[PDB]
């Protein structure tokens, strides 16, 4: 499912940056990194895998020596790199299982130069600045190829100790809830109807506005959107003209219920009754 | 070059006058990451707002969650309020939720 770390640093001037990285399971945040003291911080009890403290206390100055010179190395060179104040740069790095891997570097919010087995490869619509800037980073050979079992031995290694630590977690069924309201933008003559289904999880749900048995094909369904406890939210939306809003009803189907699907009819004060 | 936010209001819970809730503006697709997000209530500031750590996605454009606890009741009006540099005005979304008949 795929493990990764983000890397952010905002340029703002010659003299002051911010710096943000942390390590991803899919969507699900594992771990951050403390600029204040330059640890590493485990958002759950497994996200340490099996691996012991002498070897995060490792990780940590291997991380810290490169988010460190990566800082002065881009403000040293960035005249040579035609690098302009101000500007962002961003790196995503990890590797997926049944195989591959990756490392991923944007500037401006672009594609510009990316880790290829090897070496730093340009992107070739980034142009020359990517081309000397490939040139910086493969200075050294070593560096290279320590980047290259980060990725193709430990990156894996890691995954080993992350999911099955977390099965627990993951693959928990968190039963969704639902209401109904009235969307705000319905045309003249028409109304709309909105579904909410929030509190879900896993990610995977179904939500159609029905009457009896036959799906309403106008249902539109949004974004899913997170929550802070790890659930996830969806509106699905159905503009109607005002009196064939008769025996319309919603329908939930999600993992976690079992074939109980949700049905929450539209009736009562929404219609509204006599 | 530069990228505007979409901005969404959502509730955790069904809106129900007098209990506790959770009032979610999530906000994403923009570049660059310099952004200002702020929860109102009946317009004006909120204090206590959490935000989840800034995160990108696989296009490079930004995202973030701001959520804070709290009870509505049925003076109460919500809002999320975004500025950005590629934001003329900051934006206003509002959370929509029912009030019930009008009519008696
Ligand atoms: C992703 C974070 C990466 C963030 C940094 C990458 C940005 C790079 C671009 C900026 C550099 C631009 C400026 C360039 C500077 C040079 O590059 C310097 C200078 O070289 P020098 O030292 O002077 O040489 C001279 C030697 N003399 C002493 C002999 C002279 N070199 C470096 O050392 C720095 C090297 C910089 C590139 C390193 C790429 C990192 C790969 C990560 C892989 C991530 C997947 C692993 C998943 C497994 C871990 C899972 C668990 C962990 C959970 C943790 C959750 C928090």
């Amino acid at each position: 499912l795929s493990f990764h770390v983000i890397w952010i640093a905002s340029f703002y001037n010659h003299s002051w940056k911010q710096n943000l990285v942390s390590g991803w399971l899919s969507d699900l945040q594992t771990h951050t990194w403390d600029s204040n003291s330059s640890t590493i911080v485990f958002l759950w009890p497994w996200s340490r895998g099996n691996f012991s403290n002498e070897e995060w206390k490792e990780l940590e100055t291997l991380f810290r020596i490169r988010t460190i010179r990566s800082f002065e190395g881009i403000r040293r060179y960035a005249h040579e790199l035609q690098f302009e104040y101000p500007f962002e740069i961003q790196v995503t790095g990890g590797c997926e299982l049944h195989s591959g891997s990756f490392l991923q570097l944007a500037y401006q919010g672009s594609d510009f130069v990316s880790f290829q087995n090897n070496s730093w490869l340009p992107y070739p619509v980034a142009g020359n600045m990517a081309k000397h800037f490939c040139k910086v980073l493969n200075q050294n050979q070593h560096e290279n190829d320590i980047t290259h079992n980060l990725l193709s031995d430990t990156c894996p290694r890691f995954i080993l100790g992350l999911l099955d630590a977390g099965k627990a977690h993951l693959q928990r069924q968190v039963k969704p809830e639902a209401w109904l309201s009235h969307g705000p933008s319905p045309g003249p003559g028409h109304l709309q109807l909105v579904c909410h289904v929030s509190g879900f999880y896993p990610k995977p749900v179904w939500v159609m506005w029905m009457r009896g048995e036959q799906e309403q094909q106008g249902t539109q369904r949004g974004d899913i959107l997170p929550s802070a406890d790890g659930t996830w939210y969806l509106r699905a939306t159905l503009e109607v003209a005002a009196g064939e809003a008769a025996d319309l009803s919603c329908r939930v189907k999600h993992s976690s219920l079992e074939g109980q699907d949700i049905v929450l009819y539209w009736e009562g004060s929404l219609v509204p009754r006599g | 070059i530069q990228r505007t936010p979409k901005i969404q209001v959502y509730s955790r819970h069904p809106a129900e006058n007098g209990k506790s809730n959770f009032l979610n503006c999530y906000v994403s697709g923009f570049h660059p990451s310099d952004i200002e997000v702020d929860l109102l209530k009946n317009g004006e500031r909120i204090e206590k707002v959490e935000h989840s750590d800034l995160s990108f996605s696989k296009d490079w454009s930004f995202y973030l969650l701001y959520y804070t606890e709290f009870t509505p009741t049925e003076k109460d009006e919500y809002a999320c309020r975004v500025n950005h540099v590629t934001l003329s005005q900051p934006k206003i979304v509002k959370w929509d939720r029912d009030m019930g008949s009008l009519v008696p």
